[PDB]
């Protein structure tokens, strides 16, 4: 299989530097450019540059032009983003997609992306409450993850069983941190009778969090 | 350095109708254009690249076609995977600029929004929170608004609201409205309302709950 291997999420400092990483497996054809491409919540996919793995000439968007550095490791068929004095400009997901040939037709992978988020703001964990109704067939029951910096969050249900009838939604910042709600639809004959929960999970502050959805 | 200006720069289809995105570049760059898909949390996926040549299992209701400076994607038989934002990208010169997008709303059939309504749970109360929550579930179309009554006037601030992208399996939205105050505000009212106005009802639809059930 053909595939790239990305890094996982980064946090830093206004000013500071940040390096990405970008591995590939199986492409048949070894002359084929890494590119970099830099993605803003709601926004345009934007092209920031590539590299030749060949001999490491890369080209850059004016935009970009030593802002990015783009190196990579033919030795190890790996390709690295520095991102230099960083600011909340630079906050955005972070693209690695490459080409490849076999015979004479085009293939185009992506990397998943490499969320990177700049602010002086500190990391914060986040409050979970359950969210069950007062005095229908289905039931919805909700949950509310408040609280925490930075983005991201993931939230599912009965430690992901429950895939069908949710609903999560963006997360809203105001005052340095997120607020972010979830909710599910359930059939009634569903809850209270059996146990419903929520999982959060925030990977900045090693946060894993179960909150049941008990009834009142 | 060639600009791409994509368009349109939204579109709204039924599955089953023929759709025509374009993309229009500064200079001539001689067929070296893909089109590609991105889903809403994903990784874009190729479509057809040197303008007209189909990318691995791409299915044939897809065509691209032009020349020059002046291309287009078509899509005739749409399906409901297609749903999403197209993308084209030109190789021609050294810098691969993207053209700014256009974004592909799957058109249905006007869906009231199921609002439900949430008291604060005991263990925000207890920290000396209080945020009342009110989801408004697969309603379209997106056009909604979305106000408190606290026992019987409208209040306007301590609202936040957030939107769901259109659902991949019923193609509706879906809101959410956080009313946070603190536990000691909360405790001075008694009727909290959720009053949610949409297209599909000419009254406002309403749901409550007394803070002493
Ligand atoms: N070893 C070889 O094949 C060399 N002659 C070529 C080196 C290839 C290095 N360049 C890249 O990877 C950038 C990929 C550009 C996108 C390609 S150009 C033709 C095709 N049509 C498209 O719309 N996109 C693809």
């Amino acid at each position: 299989e053909v595939q790239l291997q990305q890094s996982g999420a980064e946090l830093v400092k206004p000013g500071a530097s940040v390096k990405l990483s970008c591995t590939s497996s199986g492409f048949n054809n070894k002359d084929t450019f890494f590119q970099w491409v830099k993605q803003r919540p709601e926004e345009g996919l934007e092209w920031i540059g590539r590299i030749d793995p060949a001999n490491g000439f890369t080209k850059y968007d004016p935009k970009f032009q030593g802002k990015a550095t783009i190196t990579v490791d033919t030795s190890s068929n790996t390709a690295y983003l520095q991102l230099n004095s960083l600011t909340s400009e630079d906050t955005a997901l972070y693209y690695c997609t490459r080409w490849d040939t076999y015979g004479a037709a085009w293939f185009a992978y992506w990397g998943q992306g490499t969320l990177v988020t700049v602010s002086a703001a500190k990391t914060t964990p986040p409050s979970v409450y359950p969210l069950a109704p007062g005095s229908n067939s289905m039931v919805t029951l909700g949950c509310l993850v408040k609280g925490y910096f930075p983005e991201p969050v993931t939230v599912t249900w009965n430690s992901g069983s429950l895939s069908s009838g949710v609903h999560t939604f963006p997360a809203v910042l105001q005052s340095d941190l997120y607020t972010l709600s979830s909710s599910v639809t359930v059939p009634s004959s569903t809850w209270p009778s059996e146990t419903v929960t929520c999982n959060v999970a925030h990977p900045a502050s090693s946060t894993k969090v179960d909150k049941k959805i008990v009834p009142r | 350095d060639i600009q791409m200006t994509q368009s349109p720069a939204s579109l709204s289809a039924s599955v089953g109708e023929t759709v025509t995105i374009t993309c229009r570049a500064s200079g001539n760059i001689h067929n070296y254009l893909s089109w590609f898909q991105q889903k809403q949390g994903k990784s874009p996926q190729l479509l057809v690249y040197s303008a007209k040549t189909l990318a691995d299992g791409v299915p044939s209701r897809f065509s691209g076609s032009g020349s020059g400076t002046q291309y287009s994607l078509k899509i005739n038989s749409l399906q409901p995977e297609d749903f999403g934002t197209y993308y084209c990208q030109h190789f021609w010169s050294s810098i691969y600029t993207f053209g700014g997008g256009t974004k592909l709303e799957i058109k249905r059939a006007d869906a009231a929004p199921t609002v439900s309504i949430f008291p604060p749970s005991s263990e925000q109360l207890t920290s000396g929170g209080a945020s009342v929550v009110c989801f408004l579930n697969n309603f379209y179309p997106k056009d909604i608004n979305v106000k408190w009554k606290i026992d019987g006037s409208e209040r306007q601030n301590g609202v936040l609201n957030s939107w769901t992208d259109q659902d991949s399996k019923d193609s509706t939205y879906s809101m959410s409205s956080t009313l946070t105050l603190t536990k000691d505000e909360y405790e001075r009212h008694n009727s909290y309302t959720c009053e949610a106005t949409h297209k599909t009802s000419t009254s406002p639809i309403v749901k409550s709950f007394n803070r002493n059930e």
